[PDB]
């Protein structure tokens, strides 16, 4: 329950950004870096489920 | 070896050729910069029509300057020095109150700091100078002789010559700081000539800081040299370089870095271009288009947003502590960290400059008492732990958090158990404490001290016990 | 080295220079300011359809004045010294009632700041000049003989030519300043003859601050010329230039610094050309089959004040746990408070100015600061120190942030530990004083209404030493 | 983490774009690129 | 593994760790002279023990 909880905290604090590719190529680093926006190339559809 | 002469031709060669080099380009590129910030079209505007320009880099400093402002000029623990636990506090605060009360609020407070900012920003190297002059003016009480004071001032970066090949403070073998230093400070010096340059005569000056063996030796340690006009100079052993060099971004090896201009260029020019298309449109109109433009012109500001300015927001459970996690993740605390280390050793060259002779002054560090200022170790050592990616646990956050938990368990320990057995007056005169840098009232507004003193034995001790 | 003439030339080609120079620049960026300011039209404005022109700048102004208002026109606790401990009960708080107490409340309030404001913000320059004059009429008891006094103007700033290669205060190496200084006051002079210029000829004049060496020597210090007409004048050695030239956003190393027009200038077109376009595209569907179009410009429209709001004013609505502690953190960290910073540090330069101004000769007179009392302040030390710090980005905490705080936490604090612990261990009402004080001028009723001293005093020893004892 | 981190604010700061360009971030101005 | 051409700044975690285990120690510890007891046989403990 420990491990539950870290892995919560994970999936709430990191969103899981459901990205075409073609846009964002490199895996996104499984969304573990900092930018600031999300962006894709030329669409603006964008899916970051919450 | 034995050099008194070809030092003058090979100073006068490195002057030139970093004229040369540094003029051009970072002349040329800082033109740019300044033009981009300005807004004046950047010449490609063909004429008759409209060639405005939007500016995306003023506020992009405009909202850069209050964060720098509040982390760095707020209370003067912005450096510490944390030596050995059993003998710390006989100058560690001591002399970092000394020189955040010197360069601070005896410096021209910040002027010289928000020049510096400015200086790595927009003119894309944030580096100043720092030295001596002697005080006067005694009274023949009030004898105020043989009195210096060392102070800083920019050095005019466009006249910063220095060789490319540095990529450090600590690394360039030749440093050329350029000035006017007019003919009244030639009557000073002594010369009786001139060069070839009414008494003002807007004379030019140069001074040299290279490490050079002219004493038939090994190489030396540096030589500061008064390179004016090839002319009598002041050729002295020169210790340790008094600049900083900043490049604000903590770019790769190299003596400069880049600027806000160099990273929302860019940004800048697609603003710019599609504002002049936008209003073409409509300057025609009077098929027609969409306002869908406006709508990623939404997304150029979070392309300001995209560098620096990442809260599109005016501000993008425990009702989101932190400052909302330092301000929504914004990166200026990364950059204040490198900023942080510069000024360290910033702090540590001023810090000689008033370690070797600066005076027998005395601090008034919310109370009278402090040794001459002209004998404390460097320690060798600085920290920027308070401000950035270090502990840098701001103000209010710290005040929250803290204050609320520590004050919950004390009162609950008070009514339960009492005081003494845990944290106590004592050690709630820091709990106090803290909240009193909280607010900035530490010493004269609350003494709240009674750790052991003649009135805690009467009041604690004696009428406490037998009450 | 013995110039007498030269000098007149000289300076004659230095202000033509600068009248070039700084009329034909500024003259137009501050004309294309007063334009966008006043809502004229930009010229675009094609004729037979209406050009309307929207203000921008002058709301900017309208929030951003009333701060500047609190932050400085509030009591005298807005500058301090925090000199050496032992000697500033003496001196410090009684110098900087005196210089205060002067400046406001006794140079025109704050009427001379505020156009300082205005005009470092409007027209990109902000500076005044300090000067002297002397008091007369007395009872000839009341006898106000050679009395002299010290007052600041604005130097009506679209008269105050300067070498443009200053990029501050103390680095011009010539200060011109023009008034108009008529023929009533060329009699005073003692001038007989007049210049190309009834009794009052509306005759022009100019005094100079400039560097020079009159005496066959090295550069000596400032001289101060009334040059007039090329005529007679008053050359002396001056010590210090009375002037401040603000910028208000502390530009790049230059003399002045850019405006708020400067920056909201396109802020302002991109506003007025879209409601022209608005206008026009009702217009056309009034008449009419050309398509409609879509309200989302208007949304668009609401960014615009996000632009004023991003720029200067992020308080797009009225204010931008314990309710929004620090003022909901200076209202997110209010731009404003810098602004403050730096205005603050060019006053203290002034504050410097009149000091010495001053320090060298004033009179006798005394403080009403809070008590009778007070020594001549002909020959003070200037202390070569000033302090900003307690209205902006230092401790600056404004009034009922840390009012309630200290209040709230010290009384709770204060009922806690006499109930349990007492008054002895903790602050007593030697320091309960300073307690009460600081709601005292939280207020602003220092001493008058509540003196609440008993430090140690003649009702302390038969109260809180002989009854108090003895109950 | 941090290491990638700071990476990734540098590579934004530059972003991919004779002399290499100078790494989109130098003493180039103008260049004379996907997103 | 730091490639060269870029910064090798590095994150320190451990050390907030000893700065939080040593103050706990301190008061558990250095507090009185109650550190050990010995209670041996009830014969004398005030006399030899403590």
């Amino acid at each position: 329950l420990m491990r539950n909880i870290m892995d919560n905290i994970y999936r709430t604090n990191q969103g899981r950004s459901v990205v075409l590719d073609g846009q964002v190529n490199l895996e996104d680093l499984l969304t573990n870096e900092a930018a600031g926006i999300v962006r894709v190339k030329s669409m603006n559809s964008i899916t970051p489920l919450e | 070896p034995m050099d008194d002469e070809q030092v003058l031709r090979h100073l006068d060669q490195l002057v030139n050729d970093a004229l040369d080099f540094n003029s051009s380009e970072l002349s040329k590129q800082r033109s740019e910069a300044l033009k981009y910030y300005f807004g004046e079209p950047f010449g490609n505007e063909r004429p008759g029509k409209s060639g405005i320009v939007s500016r995306d880099v003023q506020e992009t400093v405009d909202w850069i300057m209050p964060s720098l402002m509040k982390v760095f000029t707020s209370g003067g623990q912005v450096v510490k020095y944390e030596p050995d636990t059993a003998e710390d506090v006989e100058q560690a605060e001591q002399e970092t109150e000394y020189v955040n009360y010197l360069f601070m609020r005896k410096n021209e407070g910040f002027k010289v700091m928000f020049d510096w900012f400015q200086d790595t920003l927009m003119m894309k190297t944030g580096v100043v100078k720092v030295y001596v002059e002697e005080v006067l003016k005694p009274t023949f009480i009030r004898k105020d002789k043989k009195k210096r004071e060392i102070k800083v001032l920019c050095v005019k970066p466009e006249n910063f010559l220095v060789d490319r090949l540095a990529t450090c403070i600590d690394d360039a073998r030749f440093l050329c700081h350029r000035e006017k230093y007019t003919v009244s400070d030639l009557r000073l010096l002594g010369v009786p000539e001139d060069v070839i340059e009414e008494a003002n005569r807007e004379v030019w000056a140069s001074e040299c800081y290279t490490l050079l063996d002219v004493d038939g030796d090994g190489i030396s340690e540096l030589r500061r040299i008064l390179y004016v006009g090839d002319y009598i100079i002041s050729n002295e052993p020169w210790d340790c370089r008094p600049f900083a060099d900043l490049n604000a971004y903590r770019i790769a090896h190299k003596f400069h870095g880049m600027s806000v201009y160099d990273k929302i260029r860019d940004i800048q020019e697609i603003r710019s271009v599609l504002m002049r298309n936008i209003m073409d449109n409509i300057y025609r109109t009077n098929p027609q288009l969409s306002g869908e433009v406006y709508g990623m012109l939404d997304r150029l500001e979070a392309d300001r947003g995209k560098r620096t300015g990442i809260t599109d927001r005016t501000r993008g459970a425990a009702m989101s502590v932190n400052q909302l996690m330092t301000a929504a993740e914004q990166q200026i605390d990364l950059i204040a960290r490198m900023f942080a280390e510069t000024g360290v050793k910033r702090l540590f060259q001023l810090l000689h400059d008033h370690a070797i002779k600066y005076q027998n002054q005395e601090e008034v560090f919310q109370l009278r008492g402090k040794w001459v200022a002209v004998n404390p170790a460097n320690w060798r050592e600085r920290s920027d732990l308070t401000v950035t990616v270090g502990i840098g646990n701001m103000n209010k956050d710290q005040q929250m958090l803290h204050l609320m938990r520590i004050w919950e368990m004390a009162q609950a320990v008070v009514g339960g158990g009492g005081l003494g057995v845990l944290v106590s007056e004592q050690n709630l005169y820091n709990i106090l404490k803290e909240v009193t840098e909280n607010a900035g009232y530490k010493d004269p507004d609350r003494f709240w001290t009674n750790p052991n003193s003649p009135e805690a034995l009467q009041a604690k001790a004696i009428r406490e016990q037998k009450e």
